[PDB]
RNA sequence: CGGCCGUAACUAUAACGGUCCUAAGGUAGCG
RNA sequence: GCUUGAGUCUCGUAGAGGGGGGUAGAAUUCCAGGUGUAGCGGUGAAAUGCGUAGAGAUCUGGAGGAAUACCGGUGGCGAAGGCGGCCCCCUGGACGAAGACUGACGCUCAGGUGCGAAAGCGUGGGGAGCAAACAGGAUUAGAUACCCUGGUAGUCCACGCCGUAAACGAUGUCGACUUGGAGGUUGUGCCGGCGUGGCUUCCGGAGCUAACGCGUUAAGUCGACCGCCUGGGGAGUACGGCCGCAAGGUUAAAACUCAAAUGAAUUGACGGGGG
């Protein structure tokens, strides 16, 4: 888990360089089991990606 | 009649059938063929081979356009996904892109009931 | 799964890269999962069983 | 056949 | 819930001290404040059953505290229900 | 209450955005509010098209305001055709640090 | 109930 | 056969 | 033991 | 903790 | 908004079978 | 009187807890066009069905409803029923750290009251997809089915009703006590290590249990209070009451009849179970 190692308080939806690490080429959110992220940060990460997708900072899919 | 050069091969690989449609880059159909229309019914229709023949026939349908490059859009779970792309490369087309365009709902609609076979 | 084929590369390599990328997205598993409606009871039941066997 | 039923 | 300042006002009014937060008068006054506040919520949100269970706990808790205070000291009970405008 | 407003403008109306920011921040400050952060990000490539647009002019604000004036700015965003999309989020604490 | 169809 | 029984 | 049950 | 289990 | 013919181990009836036709052969209820 | 049970206050934390409103993207269907041409669809195989009045395919534009992929987890939250995109508004509970406060204010609870999946019912909306009924096509000795093509109620929304489910952990609530191990999740004190709370999953010890198993989240050892059982069938039926618009719910017998019914486990045999 990068977020516990860095001591991130909350994952920011606007921090797209960070969030791009936790999505596949398809655009799908990567599991915590794969990335090794903590459960609490995975939930923040999910919410962040979903907000970024709403604002069109990330894609929902690789096929819009 | 007039020459497209750069085409798109749309492969609709259902479990029952394969439809191979070749379009221009703006999605206007040039020709098409199907496994069901290539002399394969029932069990034979849902095979990789019948999709290959459908691909080969679709290449013949558009030979008058003189297509060089194809970008390949693959759709559906079917047995004729792979063999169609191989047949097109073998038919002398240059495969530049291969894309999966299989529609996946982000939930939407309730599927049909499970079959009690 | 979106493969752009690169210069000076066999088709069999380029196509196998497409085959490998479709396995990754799980698009065919996803399609088989959505052929028929699973009731929530059935979905929870299989989820339970998958967890117990892994354990 | 039978009364009882057969 | 009640705000920090709305809570502190009630502790000042009904308590014997700024820190007298445990007094039965203070406890009943705080419950009464929030019960009264939530009458507006449930007028709008009639099918918020889950929140209403919390309100009915406040009502029940207030009843038990008032029943305690009545039998412990009837004079303070009579004073308290007059201030807060309770029927009993 | 603290809020993190993002809004996106149709990239033709990039000229109107310094105008817009002045008007909306005036609505905040005229009801005893603060602009903690304010970042005109400018025109960005959208991850997907919105109303046939492939770009939009993004504006971040972080604001301390009463609820009512933020509600009113959401309605202003709704009825303005230039604003293609907006997100208003509650934050716990006031945000002033440079955004990513 | 029916035999005839109903 | 047929709803009618067959 | 078949078709018939076994 | 008391109702939840303590 | 139908016929026909057969069929239960007392008889009787026929849940059952076959058959011909119809756009469909009258259901619940009632008689 | 007391503070140890039970509460209150302060600060913080996690959460699909609830109610209301808004909105996003994917997909299905439909509509209107463009391209295109003989099939599509479906199945075990078919056929019904759709298609030269140009379908299917593909592209563009539009309409509308419903549900929220991934994240996602014997993960979380809720009294239970249940609750899953994102955002806001209103709102309930839980937990932790330090204190400070009240001073037994507690536990349980017949009757009562409220909440209560799905289906169903009423009135008014809505209706993409799905789909009881229904229609046609198959299969078959028959096939009122399973399979196929369609398809109405319904599923959705508002308000009201119903009050039941294998509503299950088939395990009432509260409190105390009694070896361990491995995890998950969520706090918190201290210098990745050491603790220390909450919630939760699996294994297992004593003990308990007919056995299966349960095993500090007990089915162990105890205490408080409540609910309920008394052979199988007849029957959760009848009659009466109460409730319900109805469907029905709830309370609840008797005659008669049988010498069993039943639970767990054992050896076989058997399986269109597996190796
Ligand atoms: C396949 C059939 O299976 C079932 O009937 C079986 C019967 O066909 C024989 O094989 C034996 O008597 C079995 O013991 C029976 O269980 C019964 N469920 C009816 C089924 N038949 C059909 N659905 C059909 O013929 O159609
Ligand atoms: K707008
Ligand atoms: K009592
Ligand atoms: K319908
Ligand atoms: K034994
Ligand atoms: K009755
Ligand atoms: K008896
Ligand atoms: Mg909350
Ligand atoms: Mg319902
Ligand atoms: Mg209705
Ligand atoms: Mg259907
Ligand atoms: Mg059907
Ligand atoms: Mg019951
Ligand atoms: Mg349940
Ligand atoms: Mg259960
Ligand atoms: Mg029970
Ligand atoms: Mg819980
Ligand atoms: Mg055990
Ligand atoms: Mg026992
Ligand atoms: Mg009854």
């Amino acid at each position: 888990c990068r977020f516990t190692a860095e001591g991130v308080q909350e994952i920011d939806y606007k921090d797209i360089a960070t969030l791009k690490n936790y999505i596949t080429e398809s655009g799908k959110i990567v599991p915590s089991r794969i990335t090794g992220t903590r459960a609490k940060y995975q939930r923040q990460l999910a919410r962040a990606i979903k907000r970024a997708r709403y604002l069109s900072l990330l894609p929902y899919t690789d096929r819009h | 009649r007039k020459q497209v050069s750069d085409g798109v091969a749309h492969i609709h690989a259902s479990f029952n059938n394969t439809i191979v449609t070749i379009t221009d880059r703006q999605g206007n159909a040039l020709g098409w063929a199907t496994a069901g229309g290539s002399g394969f019914r029932g069990s034979r229709k849902s095979t990789p081979f019948a999709a290959q023949v459908a691909a080969e026939r679709c290449a013949d349908a558009v030979k008058e356009y003189g297509i060089k490059n194809l970008e390949v859009m693959v759709k559906g779970p079917g047995p004729g996904r792979e063999s169609t792309i191989r047949a097109l490369n073998a038919a002398g087309f240059r495969i530049t892109n291969i894309t999966d365009v299989t529609p996946i709902p982000h939930x939407g609609c309730r599927p049909p009931k499970k079959r009690r076979v | 799964p979106v493969i752009k084929v690169r210069e000076n590369e066999p088709f069999d390599v380029a196509l196998r890269r497409f085959k490998r990328s479709c396995e990754k997205a799980g698009v065919l598993a996803e399609v088989r999962r959505r052929e028929f409606y699973e009731k929530p009871t059935t979905e929870r039941k299989r989820a339970k069983a998958s967890a117990v066997k892994r354990h | 056949k039978a009364x009882r039923a057969s | 819930s009640l705000s920090t300042e709305a809570t502190a006002k009630i502790v000042s009014e009904f308590g014997r001290d700024a820190n007298d937060t445990g007094s039965t008068e203070v406890q009943v006054a705080l419950l009464t404040a929030q019960i009264n506040h939530l009458q507006g919520h449930f007028a709008e949100h009639k099918k918020d059953h889950h929140s209403r269970r919390g309100l009915l706990r406040m009502v029940s808790q207030r009843r038990k505290l008032l029943d305690y205070l009545k039998r412990k000291d009837v004079a303070r009970y009579t004073q308290l229900i007059e201030r807060l405008g309770l029927r009993r | 209450r603290h809020y993190e407003i993002v809004f996106m403008v149709h990239p033709d109306q990039s000229e109107q955005v310094p105008g817009m920011i002045e008007r909306y921040t005036a609505a905040i400050t005229g009801a005893e509010g603060k602009i903690h952060r304010l970042e005109d990000w400018g025109r960005r490539q959208l991850a997907y098209p919105i109303n046939k647009l492939h770009k939009a002019h993004y504006v971040l604000m972080n604001v301390e305001a009463p609820q009512e004036v933020i509600d009113e700015l959401e309605t202003t965003f709704r009825f303005n055709d230039a604003v293609i999309r907006s997100m208003v989020m509650r934050t716990k604490h006031a945000v002033t640090e440079a955004s990513p």
